C-alpha cells in the first residue's frame, strides 16, 4: 500500500491550497480517510475525516468552515480544500487511512505526508514528555484522559502510535489493548478507565522515538502531547 | 333556499 | 447510544446492504433457464445454437434482457439432493433426441426422466420446453426399423408425422398437473433460428403468464 | 471364489451384529429416566438477520461467538455481527450455487462450496482492506457437502462421489482421500479434538474415519432412509444424527451402536441439521415441518418448538459459548435464539 | 331561531342509509385489513411480483383511510345532524382535507396500479428491465404527495360560517364553501377533472389494451387454461364498470353544486340535493368496499391465503 | 473382484474393536451432562443481565 501526498510549498496567508493525496496498492474506497496535522516543532494534531461514501464528514473547530474535505474514488484520490490559511495552519499534514467494523484496526497505515508553510472536548494527559532508555530494558509509558474511555459495550478507545525520526507514525496498540499487524509483541497496552500503559518489555534499537496516545471513543479526536524515549 | 353542504 | 466507531460499522453495514440490494435488483431482473436429459441427446446442439467443470452456465442476452442457461448435466450425482436449488427457474429445457428410441430403452429412460422431473414438488409451477432432437435420422431409422420396440402397446403407421405425434403425446401426457404449468413441444431443425426463437418465444409466453398471475388477473 | 468371499462377508457383518448385540446390557431408557426432566424451554428470536435475498443453506457460527457467517443462494456469504446485526462483510462468490460455508477457528479464513464442485478459500484479514480468494480447491467431481476448519492450513469436505478427503491449503494438494462410501456423502462432524471425525452419507450409514492414519474406524448403521446431519455430542464419544426419516438417532463411539431413537407421531418431514448444546442434554433438531424442536437428549422427549421460520430449515448451529442458536432458512432470515 | 337549516328527511331513509353504512363500514374495514395482513404476512415474493403486491397495498390502504376517516363524521354530522357543525373552522379545513386527499390517494392508485399491469402484460420484458422495488416505493410516495398536495385547496376554502337567520345563534354554524362561488367553480371543475377524468381515462384506454392483447392470446391458444384469461378479460372490464358506476354520481353531484345558481335552486331541489347526497355517498363507499375483493379475491391465488 | 476383498478387510478390521457395556457409556454420557448442566444458558435461562442478546 502507498499514500503518497502533494500540495506543498510556501503560499501566502489568507490565501487557498488544495491538497492531493494518491493512494495506491488497496481498494480505497471501502476506507474512511482523515487528516492529522504535526506543527513542525509539536506533536500531532487532527484535522477531519471523511468515511466511506462520502457519507460522513466531521471536521475540527479549529478548521470548520475554512477547511473541505472530499474525496475521488475512481481515481483513488483523497482531496483537502484549504482556504483562508493563518498562521496556525503551518504544519505536516500526513494522510491515515482507516476502516471500522467489528475488530478491525483503524489509523493502521499513515501516508508520508507534507509539509506546507504559512508565513468540551477530551484532554488526554501525558506524564512525562522526555525518558532516558537503556537498551534491553523495560520502559513503561502512560496516559490520562480527562473522561472514562470505558464505553458501555466494553471497549476502551486508546490507541498509540509511534513516530520514527522522519517517518510517518505508526500504529502499534489498538483499542488499548490489541496489537497490530506487523508490530513485534514486546509492545504491550493495559490499563483502565481513564488512566493508562504502555509496556515496551526489552527495548531495542530502531525502536526509539515520539510515543502518542489517542483517544476515538468522541469526535474530534485529541491525541497526547508525545512522550519521547532518549538513550 | 340554496343547501349548505359540499 | 452507539461509540464513534459503532456508527462507523452501522455505516458500513448499511452501505453493504445498499450493494446487496442493488445487486439483488440486478439478478431478479434475469431470466434463469435449466438444462436437462441424458446424454448425445442434442444439448450440445441447443446450447451451439444459443451463443452462435460440475455446472456449466452459458451466459446470452436477448431484447436487452440477460439470459442464464444451467447445463446440469455435466456432473453426476443424486438429482434427489441439488435439484431443489432450481425452483425459481424460470423455464426447464429438456432435451430428448428422437433417434434414442430403439437403442439400449432410452427413449422410456428419458420418459422416465422427464416423468421425474415434470412431476417434481419444486418444479410444481415451472413449465417446461420440450425439445426433440434429430428428426430427420429418426425419418431414417423408422423408414428402416419398426416402432413396436420402443413403446410396446402400439400399432400405427410408420410414416415420419404420425410416429413423432404419438412420441409427443406420450411425453406430454406424463404431467399429472395440466392446471398449474404447460409443456412447450418443439421438432428441432438441422440448423437455423426457429430453435432460438422458439425458446424466446416459449419464454415470453411464461413471463406474460406469471405477470397475468402476480398482477392479479389470471 | 468371490461368492465364497461375499459369504465370507456376510459371516463377518453377522459376527459384528452378533458382538454389538453381545454388549448391549440395557438401553438408555432404563439408566436416564431416574433423572428429573427438563421442563419446557421456550425462547423467543432475540435478532434477526435479514440480508439474505435467496433460500440460505448454510451457516457457522465463530469460535468467539460472536461472528457468523452465512452462506445462501443469490451469490453472497455476509459476514454478520450477531450482537448488532452489521454484516462486517459481504463476499461476493464466483458461482451461486452453494451447499455450505465454514468459518476457521482462528477467524482468518471462510470456505464454501456447491455445485461447482470447489470449496473456494477466502482471506479476510488482509492488508489491501477487501476479501479475496486463497485457494481454489478442486478435484472433487461432486457437489459439496460440507467443508470444516482443522487448523488454518487443513480442511477437509464431504463430496457428491462419495468421498471425503483431507487438504493442505498451501499446496493445493488434497492429502488424504477418504473412500468407502456407497451413496454420497451430506455432513461432517470434526471431533472436539480434531484426532477422527464422522461423515453421513445416502448409505444411511454414519462412518468414524480418522484423520491422521486415513482409513475408516467403525461403520453406523441403524436409518432407513439417508442422512443430512452429524454432531458429535461434546465429549467427543457419541454424535447425533439427523435423516429422511424424521428420527434422530445418537450412536455412541465406544460400545459401537446406536443408542437412543428421536422420533414422534405427529411428524414425518425430513431432518435437515442437527446440533447439541454445550453440556449436550438438549440437542436441537432442524426440521422441515418449517420449525426446529428441542430434543431432551437423554430421556428423548421433545422439550420445545421454534416455530420462527416460514420455510425449510436448512441449517442451524450452537455457539460454542453455548449462548446461543442461530437458525437459518429458505426464508433468507437469520433467526438467533436464546 | 336557526331553524331554517333543518333538512326534513325521511327517517326510514336515514335508517336505511345507516344501515348500508354500517354494513359498508365492516365489509370494508375487514376487506381491506387482510388484504392489508396477507400482503404483510406473504413475503415470499422477490422477483417483479413485489412491486404489484406494493401497489395492491397502497390502494388497500387508501381505501381503508377513505372509510376509516370519512364514513363515521360524515354519518353523525350529514346524515343526522346537518347543524350546528361540531368541530370547528379547523374541523371543516381538516375533514375535506382528508377525505379528499385520500380520494385523490384511491384514483391515483387505480390509475397507477393499470399502468403497472399494462407494463407488465404488453410489454413484458420492457417491463421487466425497469422493475425495480426503489422505482415503485419511490412511485407509491410520489403518488400519495400527489394526493397530498391536491387536496390542499380545499383547505382554505372550506371554512366555518354562521348562515343562521340571525347574526350569530349556537347553532347555527355549518360547514360549507365560505370564498366566493366564482372560484369554488374552478376548485370543484379540477377536483372532478384529476379526481375522475384523467384517471377514467388512462384506465379505459389501458384496461382496454391489456384486454385486447389477452383476447388475441385467446384466439391463438385456441386457433394453434383459457378459462382465467377469459376471467382476467372479465376482471379488467369489470375494474372500468366498477369505477365508472361508483364515481360518476358523486362528481355529479358536487359539479350540481357547483353550476346551479340560487335562482335556478326551488326547495324541491333542497330536498332532492339531499336525498341525492344519500345516495352518492353510498355510491362512493360501495367503491370504497368492492375495490378488494375483484382486486384481490378474483385471481384464485389470493383465495387460499384469504 | 478386489472390491469385495477390500470389503471383507474393512469388515474384518471393524470386527476387532474393543467394545463396552451400554450402562457404562449410557452414564458416561449422563455423568457428563451432569457435570456441566450449571453452565449450560440454555437448560435453565440465564438473568437479563449476563445475556448478550
Amino acid at each position: 500500500v502507498q499514500l503518497v501526498e502533494s500540495g506543498g510549498g510556501l503560499v501566502q496567508p489568507g490565501g487557498s491550497r488544495k491538497l492531493s493525496c494518491s493512494a495506491s496498492g488497496f481498494a480505497f474506497s471501502s476506507f474512511g480517510m482523515h487528516w492529522v496535522r504535526q506543527a513542525p516543532e509539536k506533536g500531532l494534531e487532527w484535522v477531519a475525516y471523511i468515511s466511506s461514501g462520502s457519507g460522513t464528514i466531521y471536521y475540527a473547530d479549529t478548521v470548520k468552515g475554512r477547511f473541505t474535505i472530499s474525496r475521488d474514488d475512481p481515481k483513488n484520490t483523497l482531496f483537502l480544500q484549504m482556504t483562508s490559511l493563518r498562521s496556525e495552519d503551518t504544519a505536516m499534514y500526513y494522510c491515515v487511512r482507516s476502516i471500522y467494523y467489528y475488530g478491525s484496526s483503524p489509523f493502521d497505515f499513515w501516508g508520508q505526508g507534507t509539509t506546507l508553510t504559512v508565513s468540551s472536548d477530551i484532554v488526554m494527559t501525558q506524564a512525562t514528555s522526555s525518558v532516558p532508555v537503556t537498551p534491553g530494558e523495560s520502559v513503561s509509558i502512560s496516559c490520562r484522559s480527562s473522561k472514562s474511555l470505558l464505553h458501555s459495550n466494553g471497549n476502551t478507545y486508546l490507541y498509540w502510535f509511534l513516530q520514527r525520526p522522519g517517518q510517518s507514525p505508526q500504529l502499534l496498540i489498538y483499542r488499548m489493548s490489541n496489537l497490530a499487524s506487523g508490530v513485534p509483541d514486546r509492545f504491550s497496552g493495559s490499563g483502565s478507565g481513564t488512566a493508562f500503559t504502555l509496556t515496551i518489555s526489552r527495548l531495542e534499537a530502531e525502536d526509539v522515538g515520539v510515543y502518542y496516545c489517542m483517544q476515538h471513543l468522541e469526535y474530534p479526536l485529541t491525541f497526547g502531547a508525545g512522550t519521547k524515549l532518549e538513550l | 333556499k340554496k343547501p349548505y353542504i359540499l | 447510544t452507539l461509540s464513534a466507531e459503532d456508527k462507523a460499522a452501522v455505516e458500513r453495514s448499511k452501505m453493504i446492504d445498499r450493494n446487496l440490494r442493488e445487486d439483488g435488483e440486478k439478478a431478479a431482473r434475469e431470466v434463469k433457464l435449466l438444462l436437462l436429459g441424458a446424454g448425445e441427446s442434442g444439448k450440445s446442439t441447443i446450447v451451439k445454437q444459443m451463443k452462435i467443470t460440475g455446472i456449466v452456465e452459458t451466459h446470452f442476452t436477448f431484447k436487452d434482457l440477460h439470459f442464464k442457461m444451467f447445463d446440469v448435466g455435466g456432473q453426476r450425482s443424486e438429482r434427489k439432493k441439488w435439484i431443489h436449488c432450481f425452483e425459481g427457474v424460470t423455464a426447464i429445457i429438456f432435451c430428448v433426441a428422437l433417434s434414442d428410441y430403439d437403442l439400449v430403452n432410452r427413449m422410456h429412460e428419458s420418459m422416465k426422466l422427464f416423468d421425474s422431473i415434470c412431476n417434481n414438488k419444486w418444479f410444481t409451477d415451472t413449465s417446461i420446453i420440450l425439445f426433440l432432437n434429430k428428426k430427420d435420422l429418426f425419418e431414417e431409422k423408422i423408414k428402416k426399423s419398426p416402432l413396436t420396440i420402443c413403446y410396446p402397446e402400439y400399432a400405427g403407421s410408420n410414416t415420419y408425422e404420425e410416429a413423432a405425434a404419438y412420441i409427443q403425446c406420450q411425453f406430454e401426457d406424463l404431467n399429472k398437473r395440466k392446471d398449474t404449468k404447460e409443456i412447450y413441444t418443439h421438432f428441432t431443425c438441422a440448423t437455423d433460428t426457429k430453435n432460438v426463437q422458439f425458446v424466446f418465444d416459449a419464454v415470453t409466453d411464461v413471463i406474460i403468464k406469471n405477470n397475468l398471475k402476480d398482477c392479479g388477473l389470471f | 471364489e468371490l461368492d465364497q468371499l461375499r459369504q465370507e462377508a456376510e459371516q463377518l457383518k453377522n459376527q459384528i451384529r452378533d458382538a454389538r448385540k453381545a454388549c448391549a446390557d440395557a438401553t438408555l431408557s432404563q439408566i436416564t429416566n431416574n433423572i428429573d426432566p427438563v421442563g419446557r424451554i421456550q425462547m423467543r428470536t432475540r435478532r434477526t438477520l435479514r440480508g439474505h435475498l435467496a433460500k440460505i443453506y448454510a451457516m457457522h457460527w465463530g469460535t468467539d461467538s460472536r461472528l457468523l457467517v452465512s452462506a445462501s443462494q443469490d451469490g453472497k456469504l455476509i459476514i454478520w455481527d450477531s450482537y448488532t446485526t452489521n454484516k462486517v462483510h459481504a463476499i461476493p462468490l464466483r458461482s451461486s450455487w452453494v451447499m455450505t460455508c465454514a468459518y476457521a477457528p482462528s477467524g482468518n479464513y471462510v470456505a464454501c462450496g456447491g455445485l461447482d464442485n470447489i470449496c473456494s478459500i477466502y482471506n479476510l484479514k488482509t492488508r489491501e482492506g477487501n476479501v479475496r480468494v486463497s485457494r481454489e480447491l478442486a478435484g472433487h467431481t461432486g457437489y459439496l457437502s460440507c467443508c470444516r476448519f482443522l487448523d488454518d492450513n487443513q480442511i477437509v469436505t464431504s463430496s457428491g462421489d462419495t468421498t471425503c478427503a483431507l487438504w493442505d491449503i498451501e499446496t493445493g494438494q488434497q492429502t488424504t482421500t477418504f473412500t468407502g462410501h456407497t451413496g454420497d456423502v451430506m455432513s461432517l462432524s470434526l471431533a472436539p479434538d480434531t484426532r477422527l471425525f464422522v461423515s453421513g452419507a445416502c448409505d444411511a450409514s454414519a462412518k468414524l474415519w480418522d484423520v491422521r492414519e486415513g482409513m475408516c474406524r467403525q461403520t453406523f448403521t441403524g436409518h432407513e432412509s439417508d442422512i443430512n446431519a452429524i454432531c458429535f455430542f461434546p465429549n467427543g464419544n457419541a454424535f447425533a444424527t439427523g435423516s429422511d426419516d424424521a428420527t434422530c438417532r445418537l450412536f455412541d463411539l465406544r460400545a459401537d451402536q446406536e443408542l437412543m431413537t428421536y422420533s414422534h407421531d405427529n411428524i414425518i418431514c425430513g431432518i435437515t441439521s442437527v446440533s447439541f448444546s454445550k453440556s449436550g442434554r438438549l440437542l436441537l433438531a432442524g426440521y422441515d415441518d418449517f420449525n426446529c424442536n428441542v430434543w431432551d437428549a437423554l430421556k428423548a422427549d421433545r422439550a420445545g418448538v421454534l416455530a420462527g421460520h416460514d420455510n425449510r430449515v436448512s441449517c442451524l448451529g450452537v455457539t460454542d459459548d453455548g449462548m446461543a442458536v442461530a437458525t437459518g432458512s429458505w426464508d433468507s432470515f437469520l433467526k438467533i435464539w436464546n | 331561531p336557526s331553524s331554517e337549516l333543518d333538512v326534513n328527511t325521511d327517517i326510514y331513509s336515514k335508517v336505511l342509509v345507516t344501515a348500508v353504512y354500517l354494513a359498508l363500514f365492516v365489509v370494508g374495514t375487514v376487506g381491506n385489513t387482510v388484504t392489508l395482513f396477507t400482503l404483510a404476512r406473504k413475503k415470499s415474493l422477490q422477483s417483479l411480483q413485489s412491486t404489484v403486491h406494493y401497489h395492491l397495498g397502497s390502494l388497500a390502504l387508501s381505501d381503508l383511510l377513505t372509510l376509516l376517516l370519512a364514513m363515521p363524521v360524515e354519518l353523525y354530522n350529514f346524515i343526522w345532524v346537518h347543524h350546528p357543525w361540531a368541530f370547528g373552522d379547523a374541523g371543516c379545513r381538516g375533514y375535506y382535507f382528508l377525505r379528499d386527499a385520500c380520494t385523490y390517494a384511491t384514483a391515483l392508485n387505480v390509475a397507477s396500479l393499470s399502468v403497472e399491469r399494462y407494463l407488465a402484460i404488453c410489454h413484458p420484458f420492457k417491463a421487466k428491465t425497469l422493475m425495480s422495488r426503489s422505482r415503485t416505493k419511490k412511485f407509491i410516495s410520489a403518488i400519495w404527495l400527489a394526493s397530498a398536495l391536491l387536496a390542499v385547496p380545499m383547505l382554505f376554502t372550506m371554512g366555518e360560517q354562521n348562515r343562521s337567520a340571525d347574526g350569530q345563534h349556537a347553532g347555527g354554524l355549518v360547514c360549507t364553501p365560505t370564498i366566493h362561488t366564482a372560484t369554488v367553480k374552478v376548485v370543484i371543475q379540477v377536483n372532478t377533472f384529476m379526481s375522475f377524468i384523467f384517471p377514467m381515462v388512462v384506465i379505459s384506454v389501458l384496461n382496454t389494451i391489456i384486454a385486447n392483447k389477452l383476447t388475441v392470446m385467446v384466439r391463438q391458444a385456441a386457433e394453434q387454461r383459457v378459462q382465467a384469461l377469459r376471467h382476467g378479460v372479465r376482471v379488467l372490464r369489470a375494474v372500468v364498470i366498477a369505477f365508472v358506476v361508483c364515481w360518476l354520481p358523486y362528481h355529479v353531484r358536487r359539479l350540481m353544486f357547483c353550476y346551479i345558481s340560487d335562482e335556478q335552486w326551488t326547495p324541491f331541489l333542497y330536498d332532492f340535493y339531499h336525498y341525492f347526497y344519500m345516495v352518492t355517498n353510498a355510491l362512493f363507499y360501495v367503491s370504497s368496499t368492492i375495490n378488494p375483493i375483484l382486486y384481490n379475491l378474483v385471481s384464485a391465488n389470493f383465495r387460499h391465503i384469504f | 473382484i478386489a472390491q469385495a476383498r477390500k470389503l471383507v478387510e474393512q469388515l474384518k478390521m471393524e470386527a476387532n474393536i474393543d467394545r463396552i457395556k451400554v450402562s457404562k457409556a449410557a452414564a458416561d454420557l449422563m455423568a457428563y451432562c451432569e457435570a456441566h448442566a450449571k453452565e449450560d444458558p440454555l437448560l435453565t435461562p440465564v438473568p437479563a443481565s449476563e445475556n448478550p442478546f
